[PDB]
RNA sequence: AUACCACACACAAGGGAUCGUUUGGCUCCUGGGACGAGGAAGGGCGCAGCAGAGAGCGAUAUGUGUGGGAGCAGCAGCAAUGACCACACGUCCCCGAAUACAGCAUAGUGCUGGAGUACUCCUUGGAAUUAAGCAUAUGAGUAAAGGAAGGAAAAGAAACUAACGAGGAUUCCCGUAGUAGCGGCGAGUGAACAGGGAACAGUCCAACAGUGUAAUUCUCAAAUGAGAAGUUGUCAAAAGGAAGAAGAUGUGAAUCAGAAAGAAAAGCUGAACGAUACAGGGUGAUAGUCCCGUAGUGUCUUCUUACAUACGGUGAGUAGCUGUGCUCGGUAAUGCACAGUGAAGAGGUGGCAGUGUGCAUCUAAGACUAAAUACAACAGGAGACCGAUAGCAAAGAAGUAGGUUGACCGAAAACAGUGAAAUUGUGUGUGGACCCGAAUGGAUCGGGCCCGUCUUGAAACACGGACCAAGGAGUGCACAUACACUGCAAGUUGAGCAGAGGAAGUCUGUGAGGCGUAGUGAAGACGGAAAGCAGUGUGAGUGCGACCCGAUAGACUUGUGAACUAUA
RNA sequence: UAGGGGCGAAAGACCAAUCGAACAGUCUAGUUGCUGGUUCCCUCCGAAAUGUCUAUCAGGACAGCGCGCACGCAGAGAGAAG
């Protein structure tokens, strides 16, 4: 909308769009301010006051996380995701406190021990280039999804795994539908520290009982 | 992963900071490693190519090759080798640039300041090493 | 205007109107914790706050509840045997407009 | 006739070059410049923003603003020589 | 509609509390009397000095005829207020006695 | 139809679509908010070995000092006797507030002027538009024009609310509320206290200064003197500090080889190794270990901040009144002015005019004040944004080339990629405008008027359309609503805001308000049926540019014009 | 000597190819009951050009005739016989 632009108006054999007024270049009698026109202003310019964020009831939100949590303990939908779990004895899993681990280089060590190499190799061999025009837009690299770790309690161990390709993690008290239903498909694999497992009574209470920790909720 | 948020992660700005350098940050660019004998003569583990000194090129056309480095070409980033060229129709005769990072180096140029860049750089490195 | 409505009364038509928008919230909580953890260090031993009197809510609807207040007043203060510089000097707010009325509301906020 | 035949008197030239603002524009029988205002001791309101912004401060190459703000980022450091002087001061 | 449901005799309850007797100021020291004192006799020297002014002489005047009605209808009209007009007329009954 | 006209296919022309790419734009957030008589902002002119534009710099037109260290892009010459870069300093032509000047203060030195003005304060003040016409009213105390200041500005400690069992400076957020009311009672307009929070801080002057001595401020001298201001009244006390924050910069792990194939391997295949570092960028195809970084760790430099005396209850052309004009939701006057008139020392107020009388609450006509709040230029970080007819007008010497007498007006052009259609030539085939149905070795047979659009009615002697590509029109927000889907249910809810957390996401508290749990009347007053609340979306109404394009007109400027033409 | 103003031996003539009210720029994307245009496929259902009121007659609103979702259900655009 920036330019000096009025109609001729009839009699001239034209259309009666907008024309700016200039002289000595070929910008003269050219179309100016209109949807149709090269270089004029858009249909219903986007605006600010648009509505970016959207509402969700405290009670479904509740009530999805508990049965996301649940879905991460039946073996048909943790394949179904795409997990591999072939080699792992048995869901779910829950390593102990007295990991004195530091390094990564043991890390690794003790996840092979579970069953994992499989799922692990299947993430790092995922890299690839995004297609089409995001791959300039600071999303370049895709990966798959791998294990999420969840914690609780501060522990040495969290700092050892996470450099490992599609390793995930966690608090217990604060754990996100996006972590656990990745795409809005349920059943991501979780590795449970001992302290977090035990805290999921306090949390989620029992069948027919009030939460102690989420006030006016029941399952 | 980063956790400095004074450090950009664009892939437009990382690109702009690589193409306008000048003054030192344009020395880094040419780089290269030192084969593994000259890592226990010095300390350093690499240094900026100069002319006089004596490269293996281990990757691309004239791969395999030894020769002296006769050339240093900062604004378009590449290096003269003695012995590597093209031929053209006319039987004439042309060098063909390097990227730094495709060479290897196996005797240094000891000409001028040198032996003083080399010492400066050792002495950094041992002061922050022993603390 | 066509069928049946509340009849619309929507006040849209001054041009001059401004609009207000709060992308900003997140970050400007960030800054007022960052501003209290600071201040916090200043005075460290120290609580942030002051200590405040009961009052009792203005209205025929509230009446039944009770709310903090500004300050003590010079009568509460005296009761309890302090002076208002030392009050002060411990972290007691002071507020000389208040007046006092009830025998209760005295008692208490001794 | 007042086309073509009238355009051949056209020889006179009532506007010369501001001292000013270099802009052709000095009237010189009204002896006043039509772009600045001359001799007038404040500048002429400018017709809209579009037009104002072509002549603000950064338009031009802004010589002693741009050393003052280095100047002030050293902390005014002056010349080495009268260290003694700005130390008193 | 939540508005409108108690009788008035209804809301004009009120709850027994136990009430503090006003501290009373009446003692006035030395200082505050010499120094009222001082205000009060400023007042006479600025009378003696420079009299009364025009509607204050045709005020005066009407209050020796004894037109006592006309005398508060005009001093009406000249302050605007009927508290200043009553205050004024005593103030100038008792300069004239 | 030998050669014209049309169509199909192959090759050569002609043009720049499409796909692949991007040292640019836009939006949100955070910091910053730094000019001038010591000559600014803006204009002109000069300076290179070969030098037009642009960049950089002033006759010192690549000088000095500090920290580094290898080349100067072409050609000729230079360079460890320092190429080039980074930080500071020195030098800095002419015009311009432009001043050898104007106004003004002090014992004296001096100060102001111009630039900028997004945001804040003070004046002045429209019309288009809506009312389906229009004059009060609306748009709107908005646009335009003037004055002024700072990093914020303004405001601010009750001549304040309220009628409770009361509270207690100012500013900001949630809310009372599209309510009480104002209104050709039409269209439309429209606040306050409460209740829940962020941030919190109070003080000065006058009234009212030692009289056994102006004890007070300044100048010159001197080691104790002279003089100026002032009795129309001067003079009312502390150093001091460690914390807190922002930048700059050093260091920083770990790889080799191969068949086939390619211009080139980093791909693919086997064997290893690092991780508190698998954020991201560069290398001849897709790299943790080839180069720059990153996680983790060191140093240094700036900035911010902190103890003393004496007091009260009368601040006048003011408050108020009469008339008058503007203004507000303020209504028998909410605020502001002008002219007449004009107080008391005791006065002001308690949303409807007057008179009286108790009761409650305050103290005007002098001043200062932090934090919590708003937003350009310039710098830094992000993105479900745009991808060269888009995104800023501008991805190159863009406010440029160029243009107006003047005020003012204003383009195109990416890769030495790919290479569509319209349109042209040559060759080879098939037809004489072309489409649909059905066929021959071969003449052809049957059916069909030119599309889009207003219209009772178009093939029309109704209008628009020469041809091809690309662009091109029901969208966003607020408020009630009916339907479909979801959780809980006599209840319901992501208000704002706090606590946790390598964080614009998520989790947990505290805690208002709103609507519902039953209605009737103008009201006093009375009382007796019917599941709701909050979301995710769809159809539809109203207000804002409101599906897209289009008047003749109206107003406003401290903007321009008598080079053509009129008259002195 | 400059725009609701100038200047005129008077024609509403002339004031930069513009004058029964100049030019530039802004308010402004002024308003429009009037003219033009409004971009993919198949399946199923299917109108009205009438009445009342209107500064109403090239426009509206209310009712009548379509469609969608449908709680439910003895009815019918035809005859007899009184
Ligand atoms: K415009
Ligand atoms: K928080
Ligand atoms: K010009
Ligand atoms: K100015
Ligand atoms: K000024
Ligand atoms: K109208
Ligand atoms: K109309
Ligand atoms: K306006
Ligand atoms: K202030
Ligand atoms: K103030
Ligand atoms: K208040
Ligand atoms: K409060
Ligand atoms: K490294
Ligand atoms: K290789
Ligand atoms: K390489
Ligand atoms: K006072
Ligand atoms: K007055
Ligand atoms: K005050
Ligand atoms: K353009
Ligand atoms: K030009
Ligand atoms: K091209
Ligand atoms: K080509
Ligand atoms: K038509
Ligand atoms: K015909
Ligand atoms: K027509
Ligand atoms: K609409
Ligand atoms: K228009
Ligand atoms: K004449
Ligand atoms: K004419
Ligand atoms: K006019
Ligand atoms: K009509
Ligand atoms: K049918
Ligand atoms: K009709
Ligand atoms: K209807
Ligand atoms: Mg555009
Ligand atoms: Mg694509
Ligand atoms: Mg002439
Ligand atoms: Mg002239
Ligand atoms: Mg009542
Ligand atoms: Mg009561
Ligand atoms: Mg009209
Ligand atoms: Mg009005
Ligand atoms: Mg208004
Ligand atoms: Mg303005
Ligand atoms: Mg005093
Ligand atoms: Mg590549
Ligand atoms: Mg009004
Ligand atoms: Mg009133
Ligand atoms: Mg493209
Ligand atoms: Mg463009
Ligand atoms: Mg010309
Ligand atoms: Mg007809
Ligand atoms: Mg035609
Ligand atoms: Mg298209
Ligand atoms: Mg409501
Ligand atoms: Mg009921
Ligand atoms: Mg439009
Ligand atoms: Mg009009
Ligand atoms: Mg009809
Ligand atoms: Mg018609
Ligand atoms: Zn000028």
């Amino acid at each position: 909308m920036r330019h000096s632009a009025k109609s001729w108006g009839t009699g001239r054999a034209m259309a009666r769009v907008p024309r700016v007024r200039a002289g000595g270049t070929r910008r003269a009698g050219q179309g100016a301010n209109a949807n149709f026109c090269r270089g004029g202003r858009m249909f219903a310019p986007t605006n600010v006051n648009r509505r970016w964020n959207r509402k969700t009831l405290l009670s479904i939100r509740r009530y999805a996380s508990a049965m996301a949590v649940a879905a991460t303990s039946i073996p048909a939908y943790v394949e179904g995701r795409g997990h591999r779990i072939e080699q792992i004895e048995n869901i779910p899993l829950v390593l102990s406190n007295k990991i004195d681990t530091e390094k990564t280089k043991e890390g690794i060590k003790i996840l092979y021990n579970l069953g994992l190499k499989e799922e692990l190799d299947k993430v790092e061999e995922s890299k690839n280039i995004r297609a089409g025009k995001g791959k300039w837009r600071n999303r370049r690299y895709v990966l798959k999804k791998g294990p999420l770790f969840v914690y609780t309690s501060e522990t040495s161990f969290t700092k050892a795994i996470r450099n490992i390709p599609g390793v995930d993690t966690e608090r217990v008290e604060n754990l996100s539908i996006l972590d656990l239903a990745p795409g809005g498909q349920a059943g991501r694999l979780i590795i449970w520290m001992e302290d977090a497992f035990e805290k999921l009574t306090e949390i989620y209470g029992e069948m027919n009982e009030e939460s102690k920790f989420k006030k006016g909720y029941t399952m | 992963m980063k956790f400095n948020k004074n450090v950009t992660a664009s892939r437009r700005k990382n690109r702009k900071a690589h193409f306008t350098s000048i003054g030192l940050e344009r020395t880094k660019l040419m780089n290269a490693p030192l084969s593994k004998d000259l890592k226990e003569e010095y300390g350093i583990k690499r240094i900026a190519v100069r002319p006089g000194d004596m490269v293996k090129v281990v990757s691309g056309e004239f791969k395999k090759k030894e020769g002296v480095v006769m050339k240093v070409n900062r604004h378009d980033i590449k290096i003269e080798v003695e012995g590597c060229f093209v031929q053209k129709e006319d039987g004439k005769k042309i060098n063909k640039g390097i990227h730094p990072s495709n060479l290897r180096i196996i005797k240094l140029s000891m000409e001028k300041d040198r032996a003083e860049i080399i010492n400066k750089k050792v002495e950094a490195m041992k002061s922050e090493v022993k603390a | 205007m066509r069928g049946n409505q509340m009849l619309p009364n929507n006040h849209f038509n001054k041009g001059s109107m401004k609009f207000k928008n709060w992308f900003n919230q997140p970050m400007r909580a960030l800054k007022r914790k960052e501003v209290r953890e600071q201040k916090s260090k200043i005075c460290y031993p120290n609580p942030l706050k002051k200590l405040r009197p009961v009052v009792r809510c203005c209205s025929m609807r509230y009446n039944k509840k009770v709310r903090l207040g500004r300050g003590f007043t010079k009568m509460e203060i005296e009761k309890a045997g302090m002076d208002i510089k030392y009050a002060i000097s411990v972290g007691i707010a002071v507020d000389l407009r208040r007046k006092n009325k009830n025998e209760e509301g005295l008692e208490e906020n001794v | 006739s007042k086309g073509t035949p009238s355009n051949g008197k056209k020889n006179k030239r009532n506007h010369t070059t501001c001292c000013r603002c270099g802009s052709v524009s000095f009237h010189k029988q009204k002896g006043k410049c039509s772009s600045c205002a001359y001799p007038e001791k404040k500048m002429k309101k400018m017709q809209n923003r579009k037009a104002m912004l072509k002549k603000t401060t950064g338009t031009g190459k802004m010589r002693h603003m741009k050393k003052e703000r280095i100047s002030r980022r050293a902390g005014y450091p002056g010349n080495p020589i009268l260290k003694e002087i700005r130390n008193k001061i | 509609m939540k508005i409108n449901k108690l009788n008035n005799a209804s809301k004009a309850l009120s709850y027994p509390v136990k009430k503090l007797a006003k501290t009373e100021k009446a003692p006035l020291t030395e200082k505050q009397q010499r120094s009222k004192e001082l205000k009060k006799f400023a007042m006479s020297i600025a009378r003696e000095v420079g009299g009364l002014a025009p509607y204050e002489l045709r005020a005066t005047e009407l209050l020796r005829r004894d037109e006592d009605k006309r005398c508060k209808k005009f001093m009406k009209k000249r302050l605007g207020s009927l508290k200043m007009a009553k205050k004024k007329i005593e103030l100038l009954a008792e300069e004239m006695r």
